RNA sequence: AAAUACCGGCACGAGACCGAUAGUCAACAAGUACCGUAAGGGAAAGUUGAAAAGAACUUUGAAGAGAGAGUUCAAGAGGGCGUGAAACCGUUAAGAGGUAAACGGGUGGGGUCCGCGCAGUCCGCCCGGAGGAUUCAACCCGGCGGCGCGGUCCGGCCGUGCCG
RNA sequence: CUAACACGUGCGCGAGUCGGGGGCUACGAAAGCCGCCGUGGCGCAAUGAAGGUGAAGGCCGGCGGCGCGCCGCCGGCCGAGGUGGGAUCCCGAGGCCUUCCAGUCCGCCGAGGGCGCACCACCGGCCCGUCUCGCCCGCCGCGCCGGGGAGGUGGAGCACGAG
RNA sequence: GAGAAAGAGAGUGGCGCGGACGCUACGCCGCGACGAGUAGGAGGGCCGCUGCGGUGAGCCUUGAAGCCUAGGGCGCGGGCCC
RNA sequence: UGAAAGCGGGGCCUCACGAUCCUUCUGACCUUUUGGGUUUUAAGCAGGAGGUGUCAGAAAAGUUACCACAGGGAUAACUGGC
């Protein structure tokens, strides 16, 4: 909308909101992002440090499919499955952990961030954390590999 | 419920005109026929309208009831007073104040019913 | 109530639907000024204007 | 130009709120004369006739 | 003349919501006067919480919720946010609570009314308690947006921790001279 | 082959577009008139009225052009003619005039129109004087409506309430 | 005017969110609908050039290991920081008179004391890189193998979402 | 409206049928202090133009748009109504 | 080094010096070299150096009286001013 706008406002001031002094010119900075060392050096390293220079190795046909390794954590493993089976694991008297399939869900690789409730498991994953298989292990339960 | 859509009503309401500074509201049951909310007649659930005869002389009482809400052709009830100035005004504050039938417009209506019987006696 | 769900039926003709809760639901806000609950729990109005 | 933005997209819950809400609002006999239907011999204006 | 500047003589605050909504505003017609003919300075404080922003109103989830009720003292205790109580999944017990909100997600109604607790609105609390009598007033994490990590000082700068506005992080993108000892200096 | 592209062509439809200095250069005898040796450059220009009923006839002048008459609702629509603004100009009326004119504040004088001014407001309650009514209050019958809530009458329906 | 970005605001939903591409059924080239059309985008995880790794712990019992009174491994228990400031609230020594005394209930005020939201400051803790010190553990392959700790230090991190 | 934290609090024992205005709560009212301004920033316009969805049982050949005016007027003003 | 307390990570103190890209050297039984492995090679990571003296760092000769453009009284050639 033209008419909420702030040109509406500027009708009759002779500038136009630009300055008398330093009239609105057409490129005073030269264009986009000219003059990265030598006139803006100060804005590209008050606000962009690092902008300038090569670091790393040149990794030519990268595929990001060969790199597919989604995570989730412990303390959101139990929202994968619903919760009747959950509950059903609390009731159960017998021992019988659940199994949880990770990448059935589509998670990879299970990290162990939160706490995770005390009752037994069998998770089974593409990869594993230290920490959350020895999170499985301590709550008591099982880390099954999977490819 | 009412004060809902006295927020939507407010400013959006076909009845509303407003030109020369000045707000006005043309529902048929308003009492001094303007843009507030005790006055709105459209609203409430219980609303007294005073308006003139089908008839050259006398004024109508306009009641809404409180069961048919929902149901506009047997919500309000007519009353026809086609007697003298003074019991015609007795009989509006009687209706209004005795049957605690929402008393703040009990002097509009007094006024508009004034209104109404001075413009049906002659013209000067 | 098929099309938009119910308050606690959710909707059978669109797939994960249900009506949107209301921010207030006692809205008829004369009765909720003038109720018992209320009018206890108020400091006393003063209303002399005290013109200069 | 042509490639003005010429249409605007709404989210679907809202575009399911706003029907709803014209739905609700035409149940309510203040906002129907207030949007100008004369209305007052209407039977119940939630109106339902028979289906033949 | 008078000797006085006038740079700040007009205080900057809110007095009515930006919002356009009727049930809000029907809220702020309630506790305009549960807030002036109150002495609950409870009142004052939600008040001001109605006229807020969506970014001065961040929504407080619900494992913050019950672990703020889990202190001691505040049993048995109503519990008021003026934002969204949402769900937090990575909780699996959740005790019965007394909560008023504007709004809150239905996973977390169905949570919390599966537990056995209530959910009041601003309009039953009113009702419940006008001088807000034993309440216990919360709020979410007002800096827990993501736009206050590229707040302060700025980046490429001795101690400052700021992310900056990167198009996309990579290890081409803002990694070379101002981060490297190796390569410029590093900061 | 198909899904794909289409500011050219044939035939269509539509528009939160422009409305004759806009929208194509072009609403019209427009890539026309015109300019340039040439390649090429390239405009301006819509509207009488419902219907021509387009002013018969008389009279001055050689004629353009008038004065009458007539058409029409209207010539205050008369063949580039709807509306007909501004700059500029003619004439009439009023007023003024030696520091160019013009301007701000303040009044004064003269105009021009308006107040439909030009014996000046009404409105309640009380008192008195003359009147005229099919006249009030209380009762009876019928209809309609509202609610100390019938502490607790009978019957329904609903719960974004619970249980069996 | 189109596109990208940033922030502030209003709206819907909310650890999710969005059909924009496709499809199904005059105004309408609209509108509705999909959900085994969430492919996909952004977000929910960071760090490293990279191979990669990838976000609390504490307590008890047993077995100069002895000249880990400090645990290698198991059984049980508590369990997801602290300090200061902190809007709100919660408790209540006493008291708010009608003729006076005893004397209950409701409301209110208040000395003093708490549980402390968001946020700020500081101290801790955890993840990734790097450096130093040092001892212990694992087996299908006892190896130029793998895991671990303590102490600094580099990170656009975590530390009960906020998109 | 009253110089003094708090109840015009409940309980137990010795005729005449009357009472102005209000409150578009985005409304109305009450006090106090203040008002300069270029470059610039912001707010409010019941200032104005053109078109679109609603609406005014709007206006209009018993004369709309436009144009003129020594007429009556309103608004600080943009402008507007006769 | 001094017996030791200690002193010393250049010059008693105030100056004596240089980013990205690129090259060269040094370092670790280091990473990658792309379907697997071995070996060269290259790419990396960390630390110096090769230098930008216009010293926060373009790679750079004149002439125009045949001259042109955008500007400047921010600025000379006249008067006038102090
Ligand atoms: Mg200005
Ligand atoms: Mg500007
Ligand atoms: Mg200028
Ligand atoms: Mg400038
Ligand atoms: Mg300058
Ligand atoms: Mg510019
Ligand atoms: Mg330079
Ligand atoms: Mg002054
Ligand atoms: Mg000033
Ligand atoms: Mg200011
Ligand atoms: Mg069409
Ligand atoms: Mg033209
Ligand atoms: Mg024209
Ligand atoms: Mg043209
Ligand atoms: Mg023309
Ligand atoms: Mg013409
Ligand atoms: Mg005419
Ligand atoms: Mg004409
Ligand atoms: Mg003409
Ligand atoms: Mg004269
Ligand atoms: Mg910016
Ligand atoms: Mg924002
Ligand atoms: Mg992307
Ligand atoms: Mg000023
Ligand atoms: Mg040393
Ligand atoms: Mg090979
Ligand atoms: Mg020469
Ligand atoms: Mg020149
Ligand atoms: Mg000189």
């Amino acid at each position: 909308p033209s008419r909420l706008r702030k040109t509406r406002k500027l009708r009759g001031h002779v500038s136009h909101g630009h300055g008398r002094i330093g009239k609105h010119r057409k490129h005073p900075g030269g264009r986009g992002n000219a003059g990265g060392m030598h006139h803006h050096r100060i804005n590209f390293d008050k606000y962009h440090p690092g902008y300038f220079g090569k670091v790393g190795m040149r990794h030519y046909h990268l595929k990001r499919n060969q790199s597919f390794c989604p995570t989730v954590n412990l303390d959101k493993l139990w929202t994968l499955v619903s919760e009747q089976t959950r509950v059903n694991a609390a009731k159960n008297k017998t021992g019988a952990a659940p199994i949880i399939d990770v990448v059935r869900s589509g998670y990879y690789k299970v990290l162990g961030k939160g706490k995770l409730p005390k009752q037994p498991v069998i998770v089974k994953a593409k990869f594993f954390s230290r920490r959350a298989e020895e999170k499985i292990k301590g709550v008591g339960g099982a880390c099954v590999l999977v490819a | 419920s009412a004060h809902l859509q006295w927020m939507v009503v407010r400013n959006c309401s076909s009845f509303l005109i407003k030109r020369n500074k000045q707000t006005y509201s043309t529902e048929p049951n308003n009492l001094k026929a303007r843009n507030s909310f005790r006055y709105n007649g459209l609203i409430h659930r219980k609303t007294v309208g005073v308006e003139p005869a089908a008839d050259g002389k006398g004024v109508v009482v306009v009641m809404k009831r409180r069961s048919g809400q929902r149901k506009p052709a047997t919500s309000y009830v007519r009353t026809t007073i086609n007697k003298n100035a003074r019991a015609t005004l007795s009989s509006i504050r009687h209706m209004i104040r005795k049957n605690k039938y929402h008393p703040d417009l009990r002097m509009a209506a007094i006024r508009r019913a004034s209104a109404i019987l001075r413009s049906q006696k002659p013209v000067m | 109530d098929d099309l938009y769900g119910t308050w606690r039926k959710a909707a059978s003709l669109k797939s994960n639907y249900n009506l949107p809760m209301h921010k207030m639901l006692n809205t008829d806000l004369s009765r909720i000024l003038k109720s018992p609950e209320i009018q206890r729990a108020l400091r006393a109005p003063r209303k002399k204007i005290h013109r200069r | 130009k042509t490639w003005r933005r010429w249409h605007r997209r709404v989210n679907t819950t809202q575009k399911r709120y706003a029907i709803c809400s014209a739905l609700a609002a035409s149940a309510l006999p203040a906002l129907v004369m207030s949007k100008g239907h004369r209305i007052e011999e209407v039977p119940e204006l939630p109106l339902v006739v028979e289906d033949k | 003349g008078v000797d006085i500047r006038h740079n700040k003589d007009r205080k900057v605050r809110r007095k009515e919501p930006k919002s356009q909504d009727i049930y809000l505003r029907l809220l702020v017609k309630l506790y305009r006067f549960l807030a002036r003919r109150t002495n609950s300075t409870f009142n004052q404080v939600v008040l001001k919480r109605l006229f807020m922003s969506r970014t001065n109103r961040p929504p407080l989830s619900l494992s913050r919720m019950i672990r703020k009720m889990k202190l001691p003292g505040r049993e048995n205790k109503t519990a008021v946010v003026v934002g969204t109580v949402t769900d937090d999944v990575r909780v699996q017990e959740v005790p019965k609570l007394k909560v008023c909100a504007l709004r809150v997600t239905s996973r977390a109604r169905s949570r919390i009314l599966k537990a056995g607790g209530k959910i009041l609105t601003f309009d039953q609390l009113a009702l419940d308690s006008p001088k807000g009598r034993g309440t216990v007033l919360l709020s979410g994490p007002r800096k827990g947006r993501e736009v206050y990590r590229h707040f302060g000082k700025a980046p490429g700068t001795p101690h400052s921790h700021t992310k900056p506005y990167v198009r996309s992080k990579g290890r081409k993108f803002e990694r070379a001279r101002g981060r490297r000892a190796s390569r410029g200096y590093k900061n």
